[PDB]
DNA sequence: CTAACCCTAACCCTAACCCTAACCCTAACCCTAACCCTAACCCTAACCCTAACCCTAACCCTAACCCTAACCCTAACCCTA
DNA sequence: AGGGTTAGGGTTAGGGTTAGGGTTAGGGTTAGGGTTAGGGTTAGGGTTAGGGTTAGGGTTAGGGTTAGGGTTAGGGTTAGG
């Protein structure tokens, strides 16, 4: 285990079992707060966002893409495969019940 | 002053890093390089439809601020009900 | 000639405000009428599970070398709990990760 | 606050009482206190609309103890769902007992 | 008299065969049958079970369409034609 | 000695056709009777079901069938194959959310 | 005894007109009547409870045009949800001038 | 006296039982007050609706 | 510091009587009420394809000023040559 | 109490007449501006446009929508009809070749 | 009796400046997975036809739904601790 | 104060029963083509890093905004015909 290269797909384990044990954000407050302004322009104007609404948007919002991204994986393995492709997406998108 | 507003640099706003955290999280090994926008659109969808229903909600509540009780409701609405934040 | 006022929580032997369930139910616009017994039965139901998620909790503290109970010991008991699984499927607890379940194909040779 | 303000309601004397009667020398947090407080509400109102319904159904006006029973039995799983029964069923007897 | 061995045998293989040709299946394995005859049971399962219960509740000893639809819509599934 | 054989596909493609393009059942009626009979005596004993109950429960079965079989095919097909398996079945039934 | 049978409510004439107006020439059957009522019950029940839930959440115990309008935006789609609610503001106008 | 009795849906110019919405938000315990206006949308809405199908 | 008002003219300033002037040069007496939203959205539409081009030849020389002369130029290459304005 | 009110006709005539027989223009051009600000804000940001430009922009477009309004008219004409219809400048719009 | 009116108290949301420091972007190297070709098997496509069996056409009748007649207890509203 | 409870008879109705013949499935048969096993090709991102854009507080002020309280009047309610 030199620290010059390590084997390609080790050190993704331990990241993937160091993330698994927390809880902290992984999206910034400061990029998604802009895009909360962004969306609700074309609703409508002079709106004021609570500090407590963006929290439970981006909480949301990393569960949902967390269960996507495990909904991908799941469908993966399914093809002899072991990575996520954009093809994979729309079918669990599709077979859940959300692009109809 | 602040003579400027936001513009497009928001789908960008969701870092590759960020992604590739959130997969790592779920459990993904390998991300492809597609996967990055096609989940930006997702977000922006999902995001456009709640913050339309928390706008909604707030023009029927006749006020101007939307509240993280109005967007547990919009949610709630959705069929996602969220704890913690709220009551 | 009051004597005395004896609580409905005391008579009943549970720790959960019967008045303010039946206030509830009275003021919810669910029926014209209220029994008095749906509120008590109601009030036991929850008190019962309050008291097994907070056992799952608190053991899951225990287990985790923790005294307080944190939202992700509430999850963790959540999803350890087959019946608190099927009944809160479609509910997210905030501040909480899942568990470290790693597939056998992405297990290192 | 405290100018002529409202008060809200919760029930985190209840949850810490039977939180310290399950399991004494341990603790939670506020989170863990609004979580719990909201799976209460929720609950709560789950089963009020089921036996609304019921009661709707059964072209009556009154929700009872049966019908709290019968939404309980439709709405909680099996093993879970008899405990809480019997549970009901024992505070109903105390309170037919004595008042 | 009846086989309670004899029902889950009741979904013949033709049956699943055309109700998969229906859905849009051209080819259909030999494992499929015993997996769904499982999941339909299970399913009905669920189902009487719901309308047993709403049937005890309105005191009563004979299941409707009516409770049929109501236990129905209660799990997700909202029937139309049969009933109102 | 040509009966003009079918090639195995054709066949399989117009009986899809001809059962897309009808309304009828597939299923028989007293064999679902007995089998929900008997699946409602491990409850309530001496139990009297309904000729519209069914009805009502013969279609919600042959509906929620037919969307298990056309999730299997999706699912098949994005696997790079044609017919349906077991696996695909649970992987399905997973995503949809029906393992409990 | 007596006859004093119940009498079931349903929406068939209502149906049947609203047919007769849009295309004067076609039939509705005993079945697609009855999938029509369940409709109409169903969507009925679903904005009554979407104005009940919001009559519930802001502190008032009333039901006006404004909760109705709000329970059709959210339940409706896009086009639907406009024309929907461009009717009932025909309607509640023609009412109040009438 | 009373002069004539004219119907709720001649007034309303729709083709629905305004006076059968009414009753059932009232006795379908919603709300303990049921407004006016609320029952001419609903029975707008769920004629423009049922329109739409039929055509 | 910046106008309240960000609708910048969502398709406006295509007014009812602006339209039911420019039907009646070309000979139109009865003007259809729903021929508005059709004649702003074919407005917009033309103005896009145009602004486009107008913008993708005024990037070319790294100027940040759009002109006439890039206008017309960009007219021509449509099928419809201006002359006067352009030169 | 008398104004002599004009039948509907003849002052829709003498107004086609007035404008036919003048060389000003119809629309504004503050809106037009903005509207093509608005639109050239979804390109490149910090833009600066023309009064040259725009002028020509709104001559364009008035002479544009001018012929299509003719198209429509002749459409119309050629239908039995004297009223322009939504239908009738799809056909146009198909005929000509401009599509959607 | 509750919702449309007005004055107004206080709160909470926004505007703006700093200080770096955890984090983000690219380009530098390389390993193993996604993918095309192809070939071997055995699995289910396609009959199939004689036996399983079901629904067609009715009869009945006795357990069950509930209808409307009598009657009272449970539920609500009041006040005030 | 009237909704729910009880006893009572009517009254629809589903289970039980007959038989049969016309529709269709059960278990064994021939054999096609799809499947997962294999090995060869390619580029796809995995991993490290170091230049450096930008984010979390830390700590201010101002004036929009929700609504607390009070007043009052009119629309939903209740009742009978």
């Amino acid at each position: 285990k030199k620290p010059h290269r390590y084997r390609p797909g080790t050190v993704a384990l331990r990241e993937i079992r160091r993330y698994q044990k927390s809880t902290e954000l992984l999206i910034r407050k400061l990029p998604f707060q802009r895009l909360v302004r962004e969306i609700a322009q074309d609703f409508k104007t002079d709106l004021r966002f609570q500090s407590s609404a963006v929290m439970a948007l981006q909480e949301a919002c990393e569960a949902y893409l967390v269960g996507l991204f495990e909904d991908t994986n799941l469908c993966a393995i399914h093809a002899k495969r072991v990575t996520i492709m954009p093809k994979d997406i729309q079918l669990a998108r599709r077979i859940r019940g959300e692009r109809a | 002053k602040r003579h400027r507003k936001v513009l497009r640099d928001n789908i960008q706003g969701i870092t590759k890093p960020a992604i590739r955290r959130l997969a790592r999280r779920g459990g993904v090994k390998r991300i492809s390089g597609l996967i990055y926008e096609e989940t930006r659109g997702v977000l922006k969808v999902f995001l456009e439809n709640v913050i339309r229903d928390a706008v909604t909600y707030t023009e029927h509540a006749k006020r101007k601020t939307v509240t993280a009780m109005d967007v547990v409701y919009a949610l709630k609405r959705q069929g996602r009900t969220l704890y913690g934040f709220g009551g | 000639a009051r004597a005395k006022a004896k609580t409905r929580s005391s008579r009943a032997g549970l720790q959960f405000p019967v008045g303010r369930v039946h206030r509830l139910l009275r003021k919810g616009n669910y029926s014209e009428r209220v029994g008095a017994g749906a509120p008590v039965y109601l009030a036991a139901v929850l008190e019962y599970l309050t008291a097994e998620i907070l056992e799952l909790a608190g053991n899951a503290a225990r287990d985790n070398k923790k005294t307080r109970i944190i939202p992700r010991h509430l999850q963790l008991a959540i999803r350890n709990d087959e019946e608190l699984n099927k009944l809160l499927g479609r509910v997210t607890i905030a501040q909480g990760g899942v568990l470290p379940n790693i597939q056998a194909v992405l297990l290192p040779k | 606050k405290k100018r002529k303000r409202s008060r809200k309601e919760s029930y985190s004397v209840y949850v810490y009482k039977v939180l310290k009667q399950v399991h004494p020398d341990t603790g939670i947090s506020s989170k863990a206190m609004g979580i719990m407080n909201s799976f209460v509400n929720d609950i709560f109102e789950r089963i009020a609309g089921e036996a609304s319904r019921l009661a709707h159904y059964n072209k009556r006006s009154t929700i009872t103890s049966r019908e709290i029973q019968t939404a309980v039995r439709l709405l909680l799983p099996g093993e879970l769902a008899k405990h809480a029964v019997s549970e009901g069923t024992k505070a109903v007897t105390k309170y037919t007992s004595a008042k």
